[PDB]
This record gives C-alpha cells, structure tokens and sequence, in this order.
C-alpha cells in the first residue's frame, strides 16, 4: 500500500537475467538476486532516472544453520526522491567472496566490516578491512548460531602477578534456558 | 598511652579526615547512560560542587574514580591504566548496575562482569540508572567511610 | 521446623507458619466461602471457593485461614 | 570557488544599501551590544533565586509508581504472600532471580530459597506486574549504597522479608495504584 | 576430613581449601594469596590496622572468597575468631626493623608461639606453613635471626606436623633492595657496598617462591613435617647484583666503600634513639640486619632440601624477574 | 526430542536437534547457584534447532 | 603528518586517531568498539516483552522513541491495532523525548565549545521532563512504558495541567537560550561554515534526521511515512539552506518549537477512552480482572510465561528518532523469540560522516563536529 | 530592574522558571480527590 | 542559651548545611516530630515547588539519610501528603520491624551476610545430597 509504483516499474524494465525471486508483500518488497550480479543490479539502481535509490540504509546478515547456503545478506535501501524503499536480499555461503558496493554507496565500509566479524561472510573488494565491533583478536564470529552467548574465552581480570590477563570462562550461576514452548 | 597525646592524635586524625572528606575530587569514567544521570547530579538540582567536589579530568590529581556505565573487554586495560596513574589515597564508586556485578549484559560475551574484577571498588551504588539522589547518597556514604579513617594513630602505633 | 529452618535464620520472632496457626478459624455460617481478605484487588489472593463438609477446618491454599461451618 | 566571490559581493551589495545601515551595523559590531545583552541576562540570573535542592535535608520529588529496593509483603495475619509460582523468575529479563520451593510440613507451598542479586537486577518493574498475589513489590527506597558486593546480592529472602519495615509506606502506594493498573 | 576438588580450576571453582594468611598484606603475602585464590580456595586475611591496605587483594578472587577480618595481634580471642574455620594457616609476619613498641624478639618469636598455641587450641587445622628466612640458629648476628631460629624450633615443637620454608632474599616488582638502590642512585651519589663489596647471596624470584608454597601446600601425602630452604637459580655476589641492576636500568655504576666502620657507626644510633618517645624514620639502606647478613655470607646449606626437591628453580634473574626496573 | 509425557500436542515432535552431552556443574559455595565451565553448556538446545 | 590520538564534558567514550599536518586534520578515524554488549545476541536468547528494555537502553538520551520503534515493528509484523488514546499519549511522550534529547545535545555542544550556563539551564529543564517520566511510569530515565500494543499504565490525574505549565515556561526558556547563543559573535565565528555537507554526499553517506535535513533536501519520516496520529498533528518541519554547524543548530531549535506545538496539540484532542488493546492474547489483563475472572488468569499466566507468538515473515520499521532514522529489522519465525533483531541506529552514518567531513579543519573544529553530530556511542555500538 | 531594557526579560509575554508549590503541584500523585475508573473494553465485546 | 546553642545550633558553623536549614527554619513552621526525635517542617507558600518540606534530623553531628522512618519518608519525598502520624496510625500490627538506618559500615555484625558467607554465624552448606557416613 506504499510503493507499488517504483517496484512494479523496476521489475518490468530490469534485465531479467539476474533476478531469482520477487516478493511484493506489504511488509517489504524483496528482490532476491544471485550473488554474481549484485553489483550490476545495484548500479542499475541509483542511476536510472526513475528508480534512483541513492541511499543505502542497512546491510544486515541473517544466519540459517540448516540450509546449504548458510548465510543471507540483506540490503535495505530507500529512494528519497520517489518515497519508496526496497530490500535486495542475496544468498551467501561460507567462504564466498561477495562483491562490494563501497564504490557506489560509500556508506557501506562500516556495515560491511560489521558483517565481516559478526558473521563470517567475506567481501572481495576494499571494505573487508579488519574487524570493527568485536574488540581484538577474536576466536570466532560471534553472531552465528554456534558462538555461545557467553563466549569461549571471556574471563578477563587483573593479575598482580603481572598486570591483567584473559583466561577461559568459568562463570557462576550458569545461563538458565527456559523452554516455554507450547504444543497446541 | 599518654592519654593527652592520644587525645591530640584523635584531634589530628579528625582534622585530616575532615579535610580529605571536604575537598574530595572525583574522576569520571562515563561509559554508559549513568554518565547522563551523573551529569544530572553535577547539574543544578542536586548540586555537587556544594559538597566541595570538582570533576577534575586529569587522573594525576584526582581522588575518587566514579565508574559510571558498563565495562567492556576492550575497555578494561584502559580503565586499569587510568586507575594505576592516581596518587596513593584512592577510592572507587561503582555507579549503575553493570559497573558492579555485570548487571544486564552480565549474561553476554564482550562484557566484564562488574568493574570489581579490574579495580578494587570501594562503594558501589545500586541503580539502573541510580537516581541522582542515590548517587549523591553514595558519595555521602563515601564521606562516612573516609570519616572513620584514623590514620595518624596507625603511624604512631606502627 | 525444617522449611522455616531452611529459609529463616533468626528463630527469635515467630515464623509465618506459627502466626498463621496462631490465628483461629473463622466459623462461617453456610457451606462455601471465598478468601481474599477485605478488598477484591490490592490484596490479591484470587477467588478460592473451598468446601466445608468435613468436621475439621479447611485451609485456603493462599493465606490459610481455616474456615469452619458453624451449625450441623 | 568562483561563485563564492560572486556571492560575497551581492551579500555586501545588499546589506550596504544606505549609509544609516552601514553605520548602524558598524557600531553594532564595534560596541559589543550582543555581548552586553548576554551579560545583562546572566546578571539577572545571578540575582535571581536558585534551585540547589540541598539534598541531605530536603530530598527530591517522587511518584508512587517508583522503583527501588524490593520487598516481600505479607498478609495482615502475618502469613507470607509468596506462593512460588515462578512467574517473577520466568519474566525476569535479566534472570536476576533464583527461587527454589518445597511443600511445607503443614501442607501449603512456600519458598525455600528466594534471592535477587540486586545488581544483576536492573530495576525494570516486571516483578510487581507478574505477581498474582502482589508478593514482591518495589518500595520507594533508593538509599542502599553498601560497601561490599555481597550485600547487593540480597540474601535468601531473609533481607527481602525485612522489606516489611516499609509495609506501611508501600501499602499507601498500592492503594493509590489499585485504581489504574 | 580430606577436602574435595569440586570444579575445573580457574575462578569460581571450590577445590576445598580455606586458608588464613597471617601477614597477607605485603609482598610475599600478596603473591601467595594471589596464587591460592587463583587456584580456587577461600582465604581469610587479617589486617592490623587500616581500611585499605588489604583492599587490593580483595579483587583477586570470586565473591566472598577473600575476606578481610579484623585487628590481628595482641589478643587470643581475636586470633581465635580469625582462625575460626580455617583449613590451613600460612604465617608470614615479620618486619626488618624494630619499632619502640615492638621488637624482633617480640614480633617474630612470640607471635609464632601465639599462632602455634592457638592452632593447638583450634586443632582442626591440616597444614601450618610458616615462612621465616634463609637464617640459621643463633650462630649469626642480627638478633632477628636468632629469635627467628628459636621461633622455627618452637613452632616445630608445638606442631610436629608443620612445614617451615626458609627462602633466600626475594627480588620482585616490589622488593626492598633493588628499589632502594634505584631510588638512591636516581637521587644522589651512587650506591654503597657494605661489608666488603663481594658478599655472596642467592636472590630468588618471588613468583617461584609462591609456586613452591602452593606446591608444598598441596603435596599429596609426601612431606607433612618438613623444614627446608628455597635458594635461587644462581650464586650472585652483591657487586654483580648491583651491576645487573645497573645494566637493566641503563645508567653508570658507582660504588662507595670503607664499609664496616661507617656501617656500624652510622646504623647504631637508630636503635638507641629509638628505644629512647615517638616514632622515628625507617631504615632506608642502613638496616642493621642488612649489615649483618652482608658481613656474613649466607647462600645455601646444600644439605636438607631444595627447589630441586620441590619444583624447578626460578626462570633466571635476568630477563623477566628484573623487567620491573624499566620504570626508570 | 520425543513428545512430552504430560500434554497431548504435536507442535514439538519431529525436530532434529544436537546435544553436547556436557555435564560438569557444581554448587557455588557462596549462595548455591549452579556454576559451570563449559562454553557449550546450553547452546545446543537453546539456539541450534 | 603527525599521528595524534584523542581519548577524551563526558561526551561519550570514543578513540579518535588523527593523521595531522600542522593544525590540519588530514585524516580522522574513530575506533568505536570501546563500548559493546551483544544486544542482538541477547535479544535472540531473549524474547519480545523481555527484550523491550534493550531498546530502552540503546541511545540512552532519547529513551522512548526506541521503544516506540520496536513496538511499531512488532505491531506491523503482528497486525495488532492500538486504540486512539494509546496513540495520542504515545505521540505526546515521543515528542517530550525529542525535546529532552535536543536540550541535552544542544547544550552539551555548547559546553564542548565553551559555554556552561546554557548547559545548566537545559539540565534544569531536563530535570522537569524526567520528573514527568518518573511520575507517569517507572524511573526517571529508561521507563519501559511503550509495550507492543499501546502503553503499560494509564497516566495519572493532573499530568496534563503540569504539561501545560511546562509548555509555557519552556517556550520562555528556549527564547532565553537562543538569545544567549544565537547572535554571539564568538559562537557564530566558531560554528558557521564548519563541516559543510553537500546533499549528494549526504545521501551517499546515508545520513538521516537533522543531518540529512540540514543541507537542503527536505525529508523526514513523520511527513513521508506518517506512522502514527501525526496527520491530525500538523507541524512545520524546518529545513536548512547551507548545511553546516550553524544551520543544524538553528534546525534543532526550530524542532524544539515544533515539538512544543505538538505537545500542546495532544492534550487538546486526547480522546479519553481505553488503552493498549482489546485482546487478552496480545496484551495482559489488568489486576481486577486477573484476580476475579478465570480465563483472565489463564491468559495472564501464559502471556507472562511464554509471551505471544508472532508469525513467520520478516520486516523493517523506521522511526524519526531525535537523531535520525532509527531502524529495526525483525526476522521472527513462529516461536516467541525474535529471530535476528537487527538495529539501525544512525550512529554509523554519522561517524563515517565525521571521517569525511572532518578534513582540512583544526582540532577545535573536530570537537565542534562531534558536537553537531550528537553522537551516542551506546547506540553507535550496541 | 537594571537589565530590563532589551531581551526576553523586557517582554510582556515572558515567563520565569520558578513555579511555586501551590501553582505547580497542589495535588500529590497518590491521594487525589477523585476515583478514576479506566476503561478496558467495549460493551459489544464484553 | 548555651544549652541549645551546643545542642543543635553551634554545629552549623563548621557544618554548613545546618546553617541553610536554620534559615529555612526561621522561615518555617512545624508539622511533625518522629520517635527518632527528628522534626519535619513545611514552609509552604511563595517559596518554590522543590523546597517546602524538609527535615531536621535531631542528630546534629552524624546526621545521615535513611534515618527517616518509612511514613515520613513518603511524606518527605512528596509521594503522598499523608502525615507520618496518620501512616503510623495505620502501622501494620501482628508483625513489623522497627526502623534501622543503612549502617553497612559499622562492623560486619551490625552489617549482615548471606547463608554461605564465612562471616555469617550460620554458614550453610550446599550439596543437594548426603554422604554415606558410616558410624
Ligand atoms: C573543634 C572545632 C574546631 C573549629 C571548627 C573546624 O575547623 O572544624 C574542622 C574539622 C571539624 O571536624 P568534625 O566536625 O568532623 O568533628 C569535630 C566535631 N566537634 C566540633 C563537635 C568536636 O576538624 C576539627 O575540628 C579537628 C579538630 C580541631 C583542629
Ligand atoms: N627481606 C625479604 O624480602 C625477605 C627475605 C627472606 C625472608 N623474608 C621473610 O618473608 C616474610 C614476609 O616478608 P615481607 O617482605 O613481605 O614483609 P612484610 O610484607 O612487611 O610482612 C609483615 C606483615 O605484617 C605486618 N606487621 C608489621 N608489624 C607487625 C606487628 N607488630 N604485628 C603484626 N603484623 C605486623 C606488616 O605491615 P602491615 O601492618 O601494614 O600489614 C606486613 O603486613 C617475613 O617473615 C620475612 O622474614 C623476607
Ligand atoms: S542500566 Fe547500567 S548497563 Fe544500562 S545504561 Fe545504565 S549504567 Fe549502563
Ligand atoms: S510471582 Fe509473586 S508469589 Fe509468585 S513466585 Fe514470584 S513473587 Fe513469588
Ligand atoms: S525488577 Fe525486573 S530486573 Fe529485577 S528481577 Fe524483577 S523482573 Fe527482573
Ligand atoms: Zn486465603
């Protein structure tokens, strides 16, 4: 009920070679594409003089630890001129160098670094610099469904032996997990 | 004991403690939202300067350290290095509920379960965030602690 | 003796069980009652209709008050 | 930057219309009239009264919907309220409650251990909403600033029971919130 | 009543031990309580008088593991209530200089005797570990050593199942020889050499002495009544130790000489004026016991036991155990 | 995980799930909470479905 | 080129590193991980009604717009309408929160630049508004008051009268503050033409809120996608002509005044009625019903044990927070725990801004740029 | 008063910020003189 | 003269706060006196909103907050303008504990402990089983 116009026009004029799925819901319109043409598709937008997006709002990762293509990268981006927003959602596995968009939207270096360390998805061109959010040399990638909530090695305390140290976790009052589920 | 000299010692300790309690100089560590409330304490309503309290930024001439916020595994070394650089008489006030005892993100990686592990906290405080009244009452509790600080007597008996 | 020993520590003032035994029964008139205290809200203890067809008092399962039928 | 040269000319050709305008603006920027205005406002506030609540003798205003040092109330008969539903423990967003129960000797169910490590208990309020018997509540006391972590790990219901030292005050609040809650 | 390990090491693991550490306020006390609470064990520390002297070791353990208790000495009831529920007792008390209201004899000897007798009273203890010094029987000057040997004997006598460690001089992040020498050099005309200038000692790494203490503490049924010494990794003359300090501080060495007459005639007035009505300064480097233990060589007896019998000797006193000097 | 022996529903059957048979808990001597030291104490049946 | 460090007022914890040249900042770069918590991981290992306080904790100055955004996201994903009184009081408090944030950011900026009296007067006003909070529900800050489907408790009596008193005296106070700063040649020469941003690179670096509205382009979500009652609440939406510090400042003051217009429009139209729901399956029943009826107790029990279950789809929801487009991305599936709730606080955009727009200036101007950006490391890192 | 010549202090539409007790909060939040009965349902539903 | 001057008047000279409260008193009236001896005043009028109800603690040297009982705590924090004497007419019977300020610093025994902390005379044990324990 919001932006059927831009979405319809974008789908009916696109080179239909690189679109794998389209969903015109009312929660948000989705162009699920192939990871090989992502840069091509995004550079089509931001330039075409009707569906010009010109602003990238978010690049978030989603983890599904039950599918062969484990990860799911998602680009939420709006069109300040045409009052519309679309969500281009690509698939991505373990190591598979995904194209960058820092050439088009310079506001992706930080969001691509965040998806580099939180998740483990790579990025072939520039934005895959070192980690950002997590502190320093960090074992895993602490937002997939495997890195436990309390971390592998997280005890970090002072030592008058020398100065300060990081040692494996021996926390007290273990994390209780309640069930609450409901078989109808 | 030379009861007269013990009385003079008691008076000297009283003077020393009164000075040290009435000229206290904190040192803020504003990690998280408690900093905001701490500012509200230093604001006009529950004035702090009235109690002879000046937020001296340089840690080479401060007395207390007010850890207000939430530690982080990335931030612990900086906090410890700041604490070490203070003069001898020191105190630590743990504002908030995660600067002491982990608090909420206690159940999460990349968070130190309470600043007690890094510096020897003196008086903590409760809160989420502590009402400015609660923080000021915490500092007055620190005054009540430093007030029972017979020190010259200890040196006269050591 | 054991529960209050597990939680309480002082053992100088009387434990909750001792007080709720110190309160006597109610001796109501009919056959069915409802325990809350005196207010419907602000005193909790949702409606707990309890039968009274035994020669011994009947507890309330919240704030045991031990209602008892009066006549035969 | 060629336009800036052109813009700076028109902006000067616009305000400098007559001689009165240039003279006024010049002695305006030369006699510090805005400085004087700021100083006069400041001096007014100086002479004016203050706020300075003077804490240890006249504390600040609160509201019966306050949150602070927890407490476990009990019925007027002296009988405890808590019945070990586990609802407070279940809804705790910080998991800062531990509760372990057992059938008592007389028959009723009560709590063998009930503790809230006050720190890990951020003060959110859900406690006093999950309770179906108003057992646990947040009395309007915020002055408890102990010097050792263990205290703020409020003990196995014992100190929590001692929240009844506020039982009058707390009661008042509850009455005023029976209407709209 | 053998204890039980109920964890996996690291903090918040029980492992049973509860230890009362008399003297746990200074150098070896800090290190040993660090080792114990890191291993996982409850510790009770008494402090004579302060509110913040033990405060640091308040953080080296989980909640309620380290407990500072009360005024320690000159009362049987206080010492008893401090040892109310211990499993082991570690004694480290002892200064290096007399103060009018105390005296080497009083403190070392009589407090060791008091601790032994109150342990006999609370005869529920398992290990009494007393650490004294690299000091022999009254066959040496520095009356502290005579009284400390008498204390060694009386604690062995009042507790035949005890362990008395005799470590050599300690060097660590806060010692009383290297820091005084660095202070003296940085301040003014450089260091003196007492006695001769080439007196032999076996300095030892304090972390390794603490590891030896933890080892002998655990020591599953192997040595329950032993009295032995803890040397260092190598023999050091005092001149060579000073040269080590100088090479590590990156400065030029200078030594002062004619040691015995200046030493005696400039360290004797302190004791006289001391026992003469108010406290007097601390013996920075003119300590009488320093003079004595430097005029007599004390290195190793090579006779009873050693690190080699307990655990490997310290790493070396060149790389890390002196690395704390870089502060200059 | 098999159907619960108390209800009669079916929204929780046929759902393959991996458990790390980790059981190394002990009683925190201060209060009595259940400590642990395994990083995989609960993840296997808390997020990995 | 020197390599200076910057680890500092209490304007947050942040580590700037600066490739310098004389007194020119050739390249400034922030290190930001210095306050991280794992809010997303926690939310996942948590729930809906239990995870609301997390959103309360993010961006801890504006402490209610976040809950408003999260509630909008859950409702959109859930199809749970909300009554008119709930909408009206919710907008009222969102605007009070906007005023709070603007006071704090504006006068902390003034302190960074050097003034102090505006800071103290603004903090007195913040005390008044926080008193409004703690009277309505909970503590001064972090009032978990906006649940999915409406509010938690109705507001007391007299609160509207107090709101009006504050409205009048606060118009006067903004006038005082603007007279104190706007026009002072020191402030003007310290602020103007410091950190220009052309709209092209603004939209590129993905700014939002006042920042995006500073230079030119006129676009805020309240007018574009009017989520809540905002239609009936006409307002002004100021826009700056030459994007820089001074124009962002004037934008902030005009936004304060428009928020006052809204805060008065509400207590004149507030339709006294019910709040928060009509189904005791998404919103719990009140105390009298819970303790008298039977099915009310069943629903209260289930709703405070397992919460409500929301269906399979995933959504994005944006709200015009005081800073900018605060975004929430929910990927909920079936069960009552939010699968992968992702935050989109404007802190990232504003820091990359700092990077590019802090070139060829001096260190005082770096401080000024942080001030005008109004950063909260809490939300930039979460 | 000596300032009172220019600025918001010399404007009839100007208000100060020291609200007296009686004029700001004359009814404490707890014991109001009313008895509010908040609605919670519509008759059709109930 | 000198009697009350030493009782609760001359301490103001090195205490400061007591001087401000004495000024507020010369403006004040009286509204209550509580068993701890302390006097609650209310200078209602044209003064202000934040400062018109306050308390003189009647412990001139070591005066500390939380010395106020609960009823007067309410009346003082403005939550409810019910006087301490009325709330004490309410005063739940059949149980109750007299007030005691937050000591927290005057020795552990005036302070308190959990059931596992060594300083507590209780010192429970947490095992959740039993040994065999032959005779
Ligand atoms: C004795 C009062 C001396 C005059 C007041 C003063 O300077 O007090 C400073 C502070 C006040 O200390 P105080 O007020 O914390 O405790 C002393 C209390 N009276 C006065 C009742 C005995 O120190 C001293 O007075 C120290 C003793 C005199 C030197
Ligand atoms: N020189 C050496 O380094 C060296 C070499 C070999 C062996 N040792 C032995 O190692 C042990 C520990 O040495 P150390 O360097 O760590 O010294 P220490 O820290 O000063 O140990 C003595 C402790 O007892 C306290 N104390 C002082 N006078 C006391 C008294 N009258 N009554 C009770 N307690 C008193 C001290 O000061 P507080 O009152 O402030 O607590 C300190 O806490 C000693 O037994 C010493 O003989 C030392
Ligand atoms: S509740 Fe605690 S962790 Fe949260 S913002 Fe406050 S001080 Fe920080
Ligand atoms: S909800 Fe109430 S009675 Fe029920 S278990 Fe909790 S506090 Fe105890
Ligand atoms: S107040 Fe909240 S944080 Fe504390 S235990 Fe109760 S429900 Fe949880
Ligand atoms: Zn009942």
């Amino acid at each position: 009920m919001d932006n059927q116009s831009i979405f319809k026009y974008s789908w009916e004029t696109l080179p239909k070679k690189w679109v794998k799925k389209m969903e015109r819901s009312e929660h948000g319109n989705r162009f699920d594409t192939k990871t090989d043409y992502l840069f091509q598709l995004l550079c089509f937008l931001k330039l075409h003089t009707y569906t010009r997006v010109q602003v990238l709002i978010d690049i978030c990762g989603v983890d599904y630890p039950s599918r062969k293509r484990r990860f799911e990268v998602v680009y939420n981006l709006l069109s300040t001129r045409y009052n519309s927003r679309i969500r281009v959602q690509t698939s991505a596995d373990e190591v598979t160098r995904i194209s960058s968009v820092v050439s088009l939207f310079p506001s992706a270096g930080w969001w691509e670094r965040e998806v580099w360390d939180m998740f483990g998805v790579s990025s072939i061109n520039h934005p895959d610099l070192r980690r950002i959010l997590t502190d320093y040399g960090f074992e895993g990638h602490p937002l997939r469904k495997d890195f436990p909530l309390s971390g592998y090695v997280e005890v970090r305390y002072d030592d008058p032996e020398k100065r300060v140290v990081s040692e494996p976790i021996e926390m007290t009052q273990e994390f209780r997990y309640f069930d609450f589920a409901s078989p109808w | 004991v030379s009861k007269a000299a013990e009385f003079v010692i008691s008076k000297v300790d009283d003077l020393m403690n009164w000075a040290r309690r009435g000229s206290i100089w904190p040192m803020t560590f504003g990690l998280a939202c408690c900093a905001v409330e701490m500012m509200h304490t230093g604001a006009a309503r529950y004035d702090l300067d009235r109690f002879g309290i000046i937020f001296r930024p340089s840690p080479r001439q401060s007395d207390c350290m007010i850890v207000a916020g939430t530690l982080t595994n990335k931030m612990a070394p900086a906090l410890r290095k700041v604490y070490d650089q203070m003069p001898e008489p020191r105190w630590v006030i743990s504002m908030g509920s995660c600067a002491n005892g982990g608090g909420y993100y206690h159940y999460s990686y990349s968070v130190v379960r309470g600043c007690d592990r890094i510096v020897p906290v003196d008086i903590y405080v409760p809160g989420c965030p502590p009402t400015a009244e609660a923080l000021l009452y915490g500092l007055l509790q620190l005054q009540k602690k430093i007030n029972r600080r017979k020190d010259f007597l200890h040196w006269w008996t050591k | 003796s054991n529960h209050t020993a597990k939680w309480m520590q002082d053992t100088s003032k009387k434990s909750p069980m001792e007080l709720i035994n110190e309160v006597p029964p109610i001796k109501v008139e009919g056959r069915i009652v409802a325990c809350e205290g005196d207010t419907n809200p602000a005193l909790g203890h949702p409606i707990e209709f309890i039968c009274l067809d035994l020669p011994e008092p009947a507890v309330c399962k919240y704030c045991g008050l031990r209602y008892v039928q009066d006549h035969h | 930057t060629k336009l800036e040269d052109e813009q700076r000319e028109q902006l000067a050709k616009e305000i400098s219309k007559d001689w009165s305008s240039v003279f006024e603006r010049s002695i305006n920027t030369l006699f510090l009239t805005e400085m004087v205005r700021g100083l006069m406002l400041t001096l007014k506030y100086f002479f004016e009264t203050k706020v300075t609540i003077n804490y240890p003798f006249e504390k600040g205003p609160l509201s019966p919907r306050f949150r602070g040092e927890h407490a476990l109330r009990r019925y007027p008969t002296g009988e405890e309220r808590c019945i070990a539903c586990k609802l407070c423990e279940a809804i705790c967003p910080a998991q800062a409650i531990t509760i372990e129960a057992e059938e008592r000797e007389d028959g009723s169910r009560r709590t063998t251990r009930y503790d809230i490590d006050m720190t890990k208990c951020i003060y959110c309020g859900f406690c006093q909403e999950a309770c179906p018997v108003d057992a646990i509540v947040e009395g309007p006391n915020f002055e408890f600033a102990t010097e050792t972590h263990e205290e703020l790990l409020y003990d196995k219901e014992k100190l929590l029971e001692n929240g009844d030292r506020w039982e009058t005050e707390i009661a008042e609040n509850l009455r005023s919130e029976s209407l709209y809650r | 009543g053998h204890l039980v390990r109920k964890g996996t090491g690291g903090r918040s693991s029980v492992s049973g031990i509860i230890a009362t550490v008399f003297g746990a306020t200074g150098f070896l006390g800090r290190y040993v309580v660090q080792q114990l609470a890191k291993m996982g064990s409850q510790v009770l520390v008494p402090f004579r008088g302060s509110e913040d002297c033990p405060r640091h070791l308040k953080l080296m353990g989980d909640l309620g593991q380290i407990v500072p208790m009360k005024y320690n000495p000159r009362d049987e009831s206080s010492v008893k209530a401090v040892m109310a529920k211990a499993n082991v007792v570690i004694n480290l008390i002892g200064r290096d200089y007399e103060t009018r209201n105390y005296s080497f004899e009083e403190v070392h000897y009589h407090m060791a005797e008091n601790l032994a007798k109150i342990s006999r009273e609370h005869g529920g203890i398992l290990r009494f570990i007393q650490v004294s010094c690299l000091g022999a029987s009254p066959s040496s000057p520095s009356r502290m050593l005579r009284a400390k040997a008498a204390a060694e004997e009386v604690v062995l006598r009042e507790l035949p199942e005890a362990t008395i460690l005799k470590p050599a001089v300690m060097i660590g992040t806060e010692d009383r020889i290297l820091n005084p020498w660095a202070h003296f050099a940085k301040k003014y005309g450089f260091i003196p050499l007492f006695g001769n200038g080439s007196t032999k000692i076996q300095p030892v790494y304090v972390v390794d002495v603490a590891a030896a203490l933890t080892t002998v503490l655990k020591d599953d049924g192997t040595s329950m009544g032993k009295t032995y010494e803890l040397g260092g990794p190598e023999i050091f003359t005092v001149h060579d130790l000073a040269e080590l300090m100088y090479e590590t501080i990156r400065e030029w060495p200078r030594y002062v000489k004619v040691p015995f007459p200046i030493a005696k005639a400039l360290a004797t007035p302190r004791e006289i004026l001391l026992n003469k009505p108010f406290p007097l300064p601390t013996p920075e480097i003119l300590n009488l016991d320093k003079i004595q233990a430097l005029t007599t060589d004390t290195i190793v007896s090579e006779n009873a036991l050693t690190f080699n019998d307990l655990g490997i000797i310290p790493h070396k006193l060149k790389g890390y155990p002196v690395e704390f000097l870089i502060s200059y | 995980p098999a159907r619960t022996a108390s209800q009669q529903g079916s929204g929780k059957v046929g759902r393959w799930k991996i458990n790390f048979l980790s059981t190394q808990k002990w009683e925190n001597p201060l209060m009595g909470w259940t400590s642990t030291g395994d990083p995989y104490a609960h993840v296997g049946d808390s997020a990995l479905t | 080129n020197f390599t200076s460090n910057f680890g500092p007022a209490a304007h947050g914890v942040l580590r700037s590193v600066l490739e310098m040249n004389g007194e020119v900042v050739e390249r400034a770069e922030p290190h930001i991980g210095l306050l991280h918590r794992g809010t997303e991981k926690l939310i996942e290992y948590k729930t809906y009604l239990q995870a609301l306080p997390y959103f309360d904790r993010l961006d801890y100055v504006s402490t209610m717009a976040q809950e408003h955004a999260y509630s909008l996201a859950v409702e959109r994903l859930l199809n749970c309408e909300v009554p008119l009184r709930a909408q009206y009081i919710r907008v009222l408090f969102c605007e009070i929160t906007r005023i709070l944030n603007h006071l704090l950011a504006l006068t902390t900026h003034a302190m960074d630049v050097g003034a102090s009296t505006p800071s103290l007067w603004a903090f007195e006003e913040r005390e008044k508004l926080l008193e409004f909070y703690e009277r309505v529900s909970g503590a001064r800050m972090h009032a978990s008051f906006i649940r999915p489907g409406g509010v938690a408790q109705d507001l007391p009596l007299g609160l509207c009268r107090d709101i009006d008193s504050f409205t009048q005296q606060f118009a006067s106070r903004i006038d005082e503050l603007e007279e104190m700063l706007t026009g002072n040649r020191i402030w003007k020469q310290r602020l103007v033409d410091i950190g220009t941003v052309t709209a092209q690179q603004a939209k590129d670096w993905g700014f939002s809120g006042v920042m995006l509205r500073g230079p030119g382009v006129c676009w805020d979500l309240r007018r574009a996608a009017p989520y809540d009652v905002y239609d009936q609440l006409d307002f002004d939406v100021p826009v700056g002509t030459r994007g820089d510090c001074y124009d962002r400042y004037c934008i902030r003051i005009e936004e304060m005044r428009q928020s006052m217009r809204i805060i008065w429009q509400c207590p004149n139209k507030i339709p006294s009625g019910m709040i928060k729901a009509d189904d005791r399956k998404l919103c719990p029943p009140s105390r009298c019903r819970m303790k008298l009826s039977m099915e009310s107790s069943i629903h209260h029990f289930e709703l405070y044990t397992e919460g409500f279950s929301v269906p399979a789809p995933s959504t994005y929801t944006a709200v015009e927070a005081p800073k900018g487009e605060f975004g929430v991305f929910l990927v909920s599936n079936g069960s009552n725990r939010p699968y992968r709730c992702k935050i989109r606080a404007p802190g990232f955009a504003h820091l990359q801004g700092l990077d590019f727009m802090s070139k060829h200036h001096m260190l005082a101007d770096v401080v000024t740029i942080i001030g005008t950006q109004d950063i909260v490391s809490g939300e930039v890192d979460r | 008063k000596p300032w009172e010549i220019t600025g918001p202090c010399a404007d009839p539409e100007y208000r100060s910020a020291v609200p007296l007790a009686t004029e700001y909060r004359l009814q404490c939040p707890a014991t109001t003189k009313e008895k509010p009965c908040i609605p919670n349902s519509l008759p059709e539903t109930v | 003269l000198r009697e009350l001057k030493d009782e609760g008047y001359l301490r103001c000279l090195p205490d400061g706060n007591l001087l401000q409260t004495k000024i507020h008193n010369i403006g004040a009236t009286l509204v209550g006196v509580d068993k701890f001896g302390n006097k609650y005043y209310e200078k209602l009028g044209d003064t202000q909103y934040g400062r018109h109800r306050w308390v003189e603690y009647a412990e001139k040297s070591r005066y500390n907050a939380s010395q106020v009982p609960p009823e007067w705590h309410g009346w003082l924090h403005f939550i409810t303008d019910h006087t301490g004497d009325e709330l004490l007419l309410l005063k739940p019977k059949r149980y109750g504990v007299e007030h005691k300020e937050n000591l927290s610093g005057e020795g552990e025994q005036y302070i308190y402990h959990s059931k596992g902390h060594a300083l507590n005379p209780g010192q429970r044990d947490w095992t959740r089983y039993q040994p065999w324990e032959s005779k």
